[PDB]
Parts: structure tokens; sequence; C-alpha cells
RNA sequence: GCAGUCAAGCGUUAUAGCGACAUUGCUUUUUGAUUCGAUGUCGGCUCUUCCUAUCAUACCGAAGCAGAAUUCGGUAA
RNA sequence: UUCAUCUAGACAGCCGGACGGUGGCCAUGGAAGUCGGAAUCCGCUAAGGAGUGUGUAACAACUCACCGGCCGAAUGAACUA
């Protein structure tokens, strides 16, 4: 497992990529050819133009294709998290579009170099080279939407926390406003925000600590609402997949003062509803906010 | 019989997108592009008063209430779907609109009035909604298995519900 | 005075334009 | 003591509607359960309707009332069947309201309105009805407004 | 699907319930573990272990590419 | 750092003390910068700059229309 | 070349022309015929809810605002240009933001209403400070000490550049909260306020000043005379 | 401070004669295209001229006079 | 490239004809899977200098640029 | 060159107003003009968008579309060479 994907190179949009590759050809290859030169020299000039431009496009596409994770080959927790965040169907379709564009660009380059082998004049060779480059430009401009999507995905995926699913884990869960981020702040040096309104935290946050010379991670999640998975949303699905995948000790937090906005009956019902989620994992129920009300003086 | 025109129905202002003959054979309903539904007496070739207005987009399908569920001495009602995502039920004797089903988030492809007091609607929101007329038009069921627009839907009793009390003999 | 003349020229130009 | 007023928007008839009131309830020391119960009790007339709830706080109390609003009154006059959020989504408010009911809503909203005439208050209510998308006298609400402008519709209280 | 203008707030094909969801996750975890064992019996015992030691395979000789000339 | 750490850092610590004024003066200077680029860029860069300016003017006219 | 380029906006409301001024002119001249008393009101820095409350209270009368030059032209500027006899004095008594109250009510009723009408208003610049305001040390809150900070809400972090630059209040951001190292004096009682101090008071929402509608004079149709009333003209 | 090569402005005889031939060919082609192609084929009084009213009155008076002068 | 669409303009009083910028279809369709006829000139060695259309080194600007690393760009031979 | 605006006050600038039904309907964990999808109406106006942008988790706040006060005389746009 890799656990981190920040080392993905910048994905240029379609027009920017076209500008970059075409201007790289115009700068890094010689530009002066004369009609009074030998036809072999003219043909070599334009063949080099076509081959170099194709190589530039293929290099950019290969950098895109090697950088992004293979979503079906990562750990299933990472697969589910990235499917929730980025819609795996769109993710794989965009990367397949990049692959198809790479193959088409290679085919264009090979075909027009083979055609340029039979060019009889500078005008014909120039027309063939311009045709090859224009077809490459058409192929690249067809990628305008997947490139924008992949640039946004790259920026977002570089900032995900590194969660090892095979290390020692304290999972924190419950309703909103019960003190989950406060507990993570208490036990780790994570900077998760603590605010008195629901869903201040919209993503998984990781902290670390040491116990008996052993490194433990702690996952603070967005709150879960007592709803079926049919009407559950992606933010809650992050927590659902965390509890389902990470073998750990789960801490279900309860606010008996009802300051979180949810009744004790609702908290008990949520616990019994997500009871099938934590099976064969350690479970503990933590009653937070004992400085307002206590279990012993309840009803 | 003679393959000649008999009547012309010229009430609408835009394209007549759908026509439907009543299962009792007494009235023709035309739903048009101008977001209207008109009813016509076929024998006189005339318009029964004014158009049925209320839809904001064009009519996509018209379905009739079955005769075998309509109590005797009464005329069947008209369900109508449209591009605006609504199914409107029209009582034609009083020329009023009773129920307005609204659960669809996109254009309704088709509406069908089944033989057990149910309405089945297929819409571009990739879902099929089953409504009960005996429960004030509430959406009893939402069926979600398609990944795209449901273009059409058909019932096993569609021919019987279209034909009503008639047969191949025409009696 | 001066503004009166400017207003008068404005009126004359408008009348010429409409004619 | 002092009278502290808080305002909220909540679907009527649902107990525990003070989830968003915790940042406001906090300093006061009120009970969230009691506040939700009082809101549900005050919202008995409006079931499944997003209404404006006003809470008055004196000493250590919490009294809930409903502040009438044009949209809530129009939706109430629409006489739609009660709905749950799980069952029915994307409701189109396209019922029929009569001129007398529109005038009654205008009478209810006349006290806090700058419309100098009952006709003006009625036209405001009809604009709100056009916003909610309903029908008035089997007509367009703006058609009724144009009729009032022309003079076909007579306002009773002059 | 994703971005500043994203309108996808719910999963398209939600699971039936939590019991089916945890059954699917357990099945996926088991398949992943078996696949990891099957691939690590060969690859991690071979090529990837050499990367720790800084070793590289000898460059392929040109005599084995004869017959593939343009 | 994790998630939207730069946004949270701006929310918690603010920006540089001269950020707003610096951005405002750069945006004010942009008109002089555009004219200097149009009169100073040579060759391929000048041609591309003029082409892009014409496209932007056409797009702005279409938006106004 | 080398000219300033106008900023372009794409909004719905377009500018009013001379037709609006002509319409206001005709409305004023028709109300001059229709009503008996024309009262000149000074309503500078009036808020729209206050003005609309005044209009609602004066149901049956006509309150007309607009450009003061348009109003004076409607009333007649000079003695040969007056719409009615002895109206040029009323026209030349219009100063500042001027409103015209055309009515048939009693002089006593108008005087009593405009003496007894008052509302809470923001402390405008170049006025007198109604109170001494001091932002307390530590975390800055929305009211700035006008209510207990336990009940108050902390000031949003987005306002710190405005307070530091526009308001010139030395502020810091600490854990997303606005803080001042020392208590800050904003205004002193019985002192002239400027734009900056008035903006600080408005930002903290303190409204201890009073709004009173000034009345200059009035004109009677039948008498054709103008009498100075001098209400709230201290 | 590295100054580049300046483009020469000394006239080339071959370039000038070639430009002459190119210009003559261009003129002949433009004339031919103007003869061959198909394309369908008074600013009035300037607004700043002071006696616009006088000019307009004179032209109107001449029009009205010539209305009856040619008729009878 | 071919075939269209739009229209800021040009043209006109016959709502013909040219037409920038944009844009569609084909080539090329969805889950990142899995070598085809150069008909006539080419390579080295040693060694010098020039161009910039800059790969590295210098100084800068931008970018979800935390750090580290990297990408795009400016002056620069 | 042609259009417009102008002492019942032109262009810049400063200050003030920028409202009420209403937190319009749907949707959302939250969405109050300003993540979105469809309405885009009425009142009171001197004028004020069912909102031009910044901003908030949502509000708040600022802005500009428009209007007014001070100032007092020419100004703005699009083309041609
Ligand atoms: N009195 C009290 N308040 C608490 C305690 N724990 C948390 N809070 C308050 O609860 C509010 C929300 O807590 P938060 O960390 O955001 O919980 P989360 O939303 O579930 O992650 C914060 O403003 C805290 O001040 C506690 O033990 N006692
Ligand atoms: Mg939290
Ligand atoms: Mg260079």
């Amino acid at each position: 497992m890799q656990l981190s994907w920040k080392d993905i190179p910048t994905v240029a949009p379609a027009n920017d990529l076209l500008d970059i590759v075409l201007n790289r050809t115009q700068r890094k290859t010689p530009t002066v050819i004369r009609p009074g030169f030998k036809i072999t020299r003219i043909r070599a000039f334009y063949m080099r133009k076509v081959k170099y431009t194709g190589e530039g496009f293929v290099e950019k596409f290969e950098d895109i294709l090697k950088g992004f994770p293979n979503i079906n080959d990562v750990h299933p927790f990472h697969r589910d998290l990235m499917d929730t965040l980025y819609e795996k169907n769109h993710y794989k379709i965009s990367l397949a579009a990049i692959s198809r564009a790479k193959s088409l660009v290679e085919q264009v380059a090979r075909d027009y170099v083979r055609l340029l082998k039979f060019g009889q004049s500078l005008f014909q060779c120039k027309q063939l080279k311009r045709a090859a480059l224009g077809r490459m430009a058409t192929i690249v401009k067809k990628l305008r939407d997947p490139l924008a999507y992949l640039e946004q995905v790259r920026q977002h995926i570089g900032r995900l926390p590194s969660i090892d699913p095979n290390t020692r884990t304290l999972l924190i869960c419950g309703y909103p406003n019960v003190g989950k981020s406060s507990f993570l702040r208490c036990i780790t040096k994570s900077d998760v925000d603590v605010q008195p309104y629901a869903f201040t935290t919209k993503s998984l946050y990781v902290g670390h600590f040491d116990y008996k010379y052993l490194r433990f991670q702690a996952i603070d999640t967005p709150g879960i609402l007592d709803r079926p998975t049919e009407e559950m949303n992606n933010i809650e699905m992050q927590s659902i997949y965390a509890i389902a995948h990470l073998r750990s000790c789960v801490l279900y937090f309860m606010d008996l003062s009802e300051q979180c906005g949810f009744t004790i009956e609702a908290q008990v019902k949520l616990f019994h509803s997500i009871k099938p989620l934590f099976a064969n994992k350690s479970v503990m129920v933590v009653i937070n906010k004992t400085d307002i009300i206590r279990p012993e003086d309840l009803d | 019989d003679t393959q000649t025109p008999m009547h012309t129905l010229k009430g609408h202002y835009n394209w007549v997108l759908c026509v439907s003959w009543s299962p009792d054979g007494e009235v023709i309903a035309t739903g048009s592009m101008d977001n209207t539904i008109r009813l016509w007496d076929p024998k006189s070739g005339q318009c029964l008063g004014d158009a049925l207005r209320g839809h904001s987009k064009w009519i996509t399908s018209l379905s009739w209430e079955p005769i075998h569920l309509v109590k005797p001495g009464s005329k069947p009602r008209l369900a109508s779907s449209s591009k605006d995502g609504t199914i409107k039920i029209w009582d034609t004797v009083s020329r009023v609109c009773q129920y307005t089903m609204s659960g669809h988030t996109n254009s309704v492809s088709c509406v069908k009035w089944g033989g057990q007091g149910l309405l089945y609607s297929g819409s571009h929101d990739r879902t099929v909604r089953v409504w009960d007329i005996n429960s004030q038009g509430r959406c009893i069921n939402i069926l979600k298995s398609h990944a795209h627009w449901v273009n059409h839907l058909s019932l096993s009793t569609d021919y019987a519900l279209r034909i009503g009390a008639f047969d191949h003999t025409g009696k | 005075t001066s503004w009166e003349l400017k207003k008068q020229k404005r009126l004359e130009d408008k009348q010429f334009k409409e004619r | 003591n002092e009278v502290k007023y808080l305002y909220l928007r909540a679907v009527g008839g649902e107990v525990g509607a003070s989830a968003a009131l915790a940042p406001k309830i906090g300093p006061l020391g009120l009970s969230p359960k009691k506040v939700g119960e009082d809101i549900a009790k005050a919202t008995k007339e409006f079931k499944g309707i997003k209404v404006t709830v006003q809470l008055k706080i004196q000493n250590r109390q919490a009294a809930a009332s409903v502040v009438p609003s044009a949209s809530s009154l129009v939706i109430t006059a629409l006489k739609e069947p009660p709905r749950d959020r799980k069952k029915d989504k994307n409701v189109k408010h396209s019922g029929n309201i009569q001129l007398d009911e529109i005038i009654e809503i205008a009478r209810q909203m006349r006290d806090k309105s700058f419309g100098r005439t009952l006709a003006s208050v009625t036209k405001e209510i009809l604009g709100t009805a056009q916003s909610v998308g309903c029908r008035v006298d089997f007509k367009n609400p703006h058609d009724i407004i144009e009729g009032i402008n022309a003079g076909e519709i007579e306002i009773p209280e002059n | 699907a994703f971005g500043p203008k994203a309108q996808r707030k719910r999963p398209r094909l939600a699971a039936s319930n939590l019991e089916d969801l945890v059954k699917a996750t357990n099945e996926d975890i088991t398949k992943y573990e078996e696949k990891q064992v099957l691939d690590a019996t060969l690859g991690l015992m071979g090529n990837q272990e050499d990367k720790e030691n800084g070793w590289t395979s000898a460059a392929k000789e040109a005599i084995f590419s004869k017959g593939q000339s343009k | 750092p994790q998630n939207d750490y730069i946004e949270r850092h701006i929310k918690q610590h603010g920006k540089r003390l001269d950020h707003e004024e610096r951005k405002r003066k750069r945006e004010a200077r942009e008109s002089h910068k555009i004219s200097e680029r149009a009169q100073k860029l040579t060759g391929w860069k000048g041609k591309q700059f003029a082409k892009k300016r014409y496209a932007e003017k056409v797009s702005m006219r279409k938006k106004i229309k | 070349r080398s000219k300033r380029s106008k900023l372009v906006t794409l909004a719905q409301t377009d500018k009013k022309g001379r037709e609006n001024k002509e319409r206001i002119f005709d409305e004023v001249r028709e109300a001059l015929d229709t009503y008996r008393y024309v009262w000149v009101l000074h309503l500078d820095d009036v808020r729209t809810p206050v003005l609309q409350e005044i209009r609602t209270s004066w149901a049956g009368s006509k309150l007309i605002m607009g450009k003061r030059k348009v109003l004076q032209k409607a009333l007649g500027e000079k003695r040969e240009e007056e719409y009615k006899e002895n109206l040029y004095q009323l026209s030349k008594l219009c100063s500042g933001v001027t409103g015209l109250l055309f009515t048939d009510e009693d002089v006593n009723t108008v005087k009593e209403y405009f003496k007894s009408y008052v509302r809470s208003d923001y402390s405008r610049p170049n006025t007198k400070a109604p109170l001494t305001f001091t932002i307390p040390e530590g975390i800055v809150y929305s009211r700035g000490g006008q209510i207990p900070a336990e009940e108050d809400v902390p000031m949003i972090h987005s306002l710190e550049p405005t307070m530091r630059n526009k308001f010139e209040i030395p502020t810091k951001i600490k854990a997303g909260k606005i803080t001042i190292d020392s208590p800050y004096l904003v205004c002193t009682e019985g002192e002239k306020l400027d734009v900056r101090q008035a903006l600080i008071l408005k930002q903290f929402g303190i409204a201890a000043s009073e709004f009173k509608v000034k009345v200059s004079a009035y004109y009677d149709n039948d008498s054709s005379t103008v009498e100075s009333t001098n209400i709230n003209m201290e | 401070m590295r100054v580049r090569k300046r483009q020469s402005r000394r006239t080339s005889t071959k370039l000038k004669e070639g430009i002459k031939k190119k210009a003559s060919a261009h003129r002949k082609k433009e004339k031919k295209m103007a003869k061959k192609d198909v394309t369908w084929r008074d600013p009035g009084i300037p607004s700043n001229f002071p006696y616009k009213a006088k000019i307009l009155e004179e032209i109107e008076a001449k029009k009205m006079k010539d209305l009856e002068e040619r008729e009878l």
C-alpha cells in the first residue's frame, strides 16, 4: 500500500497542454527549412517535427497515467473512500480517455511519418506535417473535460490523510456535536476544528499518539445520522466505510446533556442501528460532557 | 372506409404531440406542445368547451381510466404526463384537475393507468413511480434499477385497458 | 449668460435635428 | 426579568426541531427537549409545513408561537395532504386557492404590511402564490393581479 | 461529479443495508488479502526485494532482439 | 497537513498584513501592464498576445449582447 | 489614447431619465391643486423603513421626495414663475434632502405628530456622540461589550482586515478570533464624530442617537401665505 | 547588456526587382477578380457646421420653388 | 482536410453574395484494457567559433506552492 | 465623424439611502439575493435585482445595480484617418 498520492504532476487543461507541447516543438526543434534544399533534408525536417510533437503528447499522457492510483488495486478502504469522494466511474472513464488519446496520438504520428516518406515537395511535406499536428490538436482538445476533472481530483487527492488500515486504530464516531473533534484534540496534536454546530468536520481526520512504545492512529469522522444507506449522503458514507473497513477499537460518543441537539433515545437508536457495522472489532461507549450531566443522576 | 378526411380539430397553437381515443369511444383527447390538453367529440368533430390548462411544459403521454374500474353511469378520467415532471388527473365531466403527482425530478416519459387503481410513471430521472388513486394519489413505490432514462413502459393488460368493453367483432 | 447661450444652442440643434 | 426573542424556520409538527437552536440555547440554559416539545406543540396547525417559529424567553422560560408568513399561509390554504420527507420529495405546489381565501390571507398579513390598500396586500399575496407556483381561481396569480389592476375584481374592505 | 460545481451528494447505487454493506466489505477484504498473497509469492520475492538492495538486472543484450529489425 | 489546511490556516491566522492592498494595486497596474505587453512583446509572443486579446474582446462583446 | 476605462456591470436596473423628473414634476403640481397644506420636511439621512412608517401613518396624504431642484422648479423658483401666489418663499425655504407633505389635515395634528415622532438612529458623522464607547481587552465580540460576552458571539475573522485598515483599530487574529491587546476608546460623550468613528459605531450596531423629522414651513391654498413652524430646528 | 544583430536596411537589387514583379502580378490579379466577381454596388451636412439651419432652409426653399417651376 | 452551423463586420434596399472570432460531424469511444516500397548521398576523428528557439547553473513570477520535491512561465548564451 | 447626458445640475469623488411581502418554491446535514434547478411577481418608492461581487458552516457585514445631498461646467461611448 502507498497511503499517499501527493506526487502526481500538475495536469494542464486542454488549451494549456496544446500550447505547451506545440511551443516546445517550435522551440526545441530547428525551424528554418528552405525549398532549395534536398528533398531528403526537407522530409527529415518535417518527420522530426511530427515525431517530436507526438512524443511530447505521449510523455504528458504517460505522466498522467502513471501518477494516479489504480482504484481497483488499492486497499478496499482506499477504494471505497476514493469512490465516495470522486465517483470511481468518472475517475476510470477519464483515465481511459487519456489512454485512448495516447494511443490515437501515437497512431497519427506513425501514419504521417510513413506518409511523409513519399513527399515530393516542400509544400506537400509542410501540408502533411500541419495535418498531423492539427489532428493531434483535435484529439487533445477532445480531452477538455477529463483534464479539468483530473486536475481537481489531483489537487484534492494530494491532501488526503495517510491512513494505514493494518496498524492500530482508535475510531471515533457518533452524532454531530458530541465531542469527537474535542477528544481527538485532547489525545493527539491534530488541528481538527471544534465548533458548536453540526458537521464542522466533513472528512476523516487522523491523529497519532504513543502507548507502551507503540504508535497508534486515531480517526475522527463526520457525524452519522440515523438514516438508511439509501438516503445516506457521501459525507456520512466516509464514516460508514471507515467503521466497516478499519479493524480497530470504536469509541461511540454520547452526549447525555442533549446539548448536541439529539435525544438520548436517538443516540441509543443510532448505536443499535450501526451495531452491525462494528462486528469482531473492539467496541466502547464513551459518555462525553460529564461536567454538565452524569449517568448516575439521569432518569 | 372511404380513406377520406372526415373532421379537422384546430384548437391548439402548437404541435399535437399525443392523441388518445377514450376506451368507451366517446371522446378524443389531444395533448399538445403548447402545454394544453383538449377534448373532442368525434362524431360532431367538435371541441368540448375549453382546453385543459395547467401544465407548464408540453404533454408527453395521455392515459385513460379503465372502464372496468369506472362505476357505471360515469365517464373515465384522464391522466396526463408532461415534460415538467408532473402527472395531472382530469375529471372530464366537471372539467377539473383533481390530483397533481409531483415526485419526478425530470421529464416524465410515459404514464399508464393500470387495472387495479394504480398509475405507473416512467421519467428521465431513471426511476419508475407507482401511485395509488385510492390513496389520494400518493407515490406508493419508487423502483430504481435503470442507469439512464426510462423511455417507455408497458403493462400486461394494456390492450384490454385500451379496448375497454369492445372486442374484435365491434359489438 | 454663457450657460444661457449653451442651452439656446442645445435647443436650436434639437430643433434642426427633428426638422 | 427581560424578554429575549429568538426566531427560526422549522417544519411544523416535528418534535425536537431545535437542533439549530443549540448555539442560541447554550448561554441561556434552556432545555433542548423542552424547546423542541414546545415548538411541536405550537406547530400543531401546520403539519409538514415550513413555518416561522418565534420563541420568547422570560426569566427561565421558553414560549413558542407561529409568526404568520405569506408562503406558509398559501401552502396551508393549498390543503395538501400531510407528507413525510422520506416518502415525498420535490413537491410541486400547484393546487387551487379561491379569491376569498386570498383576501383572508391578505387580512392576516395586513397588520405588518406597507401596502396602503387591501388590494395591494392581496396583490402581494398573489405574487407570493405565483412564487410558490399554485393557482388562484383556476387562473394565473399574475392574471388575477392584472384583473385587479383593470378593475374586474372588487375588494370588499375599502 | 466532482469539483466546486459538484451536485453529487449521495452515492448512485446505495447498498441495501448495513448487513449487506459489511458482508461486501468483508468479501472485498478477503479477496484483497488472497490477491496480495498470490502476487507477493512471486513479485515481492523477486523484483521488488532487489529495489531495497539497490540492485538492477543486467541490460538486455542486442543479440536477442535480432529478427525484430525494421 | 490534511484536507483544506491552507483554507483553515487563512481562517485561523488570516493573510499577510498587506495582502489586500498589494492585490488591489496589482489589479490597478494591470491596465498599464496590458498596454506595455502589447507594445513590447515581439515575435511569436506578440502575435499570440494580440490573437488572445482579439478573442477576449469578441467574447466580452458576446456576453454584453 | 491613455484614458480611464469605465467599469462594466451586468445588472437589471437601468438609469432613470428626464421622464422620471417630468413625472415627479407633474405629480407635485397636481398635488398642489389637490391638497390644502404643503409642508416642507427635512429628512436628511433617513432610513427607508422609517420613511415608509411615516408614509403608512400619513394615509390619505401625499409625501413626495426627489431632487430638490426638481421640487423647487415644480413650486416655482421666482415670483414670476410661482405656480401659486406666495409659493416662492416656500420654494426657497427648501434646503437639503427635502420632502413635500401635501395634506388636508389640521395644522395642530401635523405639528403634534412631527413633535412627538422620534426613532432610534445611527450616529451620523459630523454629529454629537450620544455615549462613550470602549472596546474591552481580549476577544472582540459582535456588540463589543454592549451585551455580556457569554451571550454574545465572537466577531467573524473576515472583518479583521476592515477593522485593522479601514477602522484603524490595532487587532490581531488568534485561533480565528479577533483580539486587541488593550482596551480601545472609540468615542467620547459630547464630541464631534467623523466618518471612521461613525463607521465603528455602526459596525458594532450601537444606535443611541435619535431621528426626528424636521419641519421648516407650510403653505395654505386658500390663505396663500407661508408660516414658519420651526419644529426640531434647534 | 549583450546587443543582438540588427536587421540590415540596405536595399537588395534582386529583392526590389522581385517586389516589382510581384506587385505587377498582384495588380493584374486584383483587376481580373474585380472584373469577374459579383457584389452589389451623401454624408449630408456636418453637425458642427454653424449655418446648418440656413443651408436646410435654402435647400427646402429651392425644392419648393422647383416644385412649381418645372410644372408650370 | 472536407461538409456544415453562428454572426462582429463588409455589401445592399434586390431580407443576394463575401465573412473574423467561435462551433459541430468524420477520422476516434467510453471503466486507464492490451514494423508495409525514403531510388540517391551518409557516418566518424581532430579542432574553432557563432545563434537562442535555455537542458543545467543565476535571479525572478504563477500554481492547493505546508515542508521536501515538481509543473508552467520571464530576463538570461 | 456619428450618437447620446447636461444649472428642474454633465463626468469623477465623498457621504447617505439601498426598503417590505420574504428566510418566495424545490432541494440540502446546513443554503436567509450570492453551491444548485426552475419562478422571477407584487407592494412602497427618489430609488432599490426575488440580486453585481467579496464574505459566513448558515446568518451577519461590505459592495454595485439604482436614487439622493455636497461640489459647479462641460462629459461619455462607438467608429474613421
Ligand atoms: N461542557 C462541555 N462541552 C463540550 C465537551 N466536549 C465538547 N464540548 C462542546 O461541544 C461543542 C462541539 O464539539 P465538537 O468537538 O465539535 O464535537 P463533534 O462535532 O462531534 O466533533 C464544542 O463547542 C465544545 O465546546 C465537554 O466535555 N463539556
Ligand atoms: Mg467534529
Ligand atoms: Mg529568450
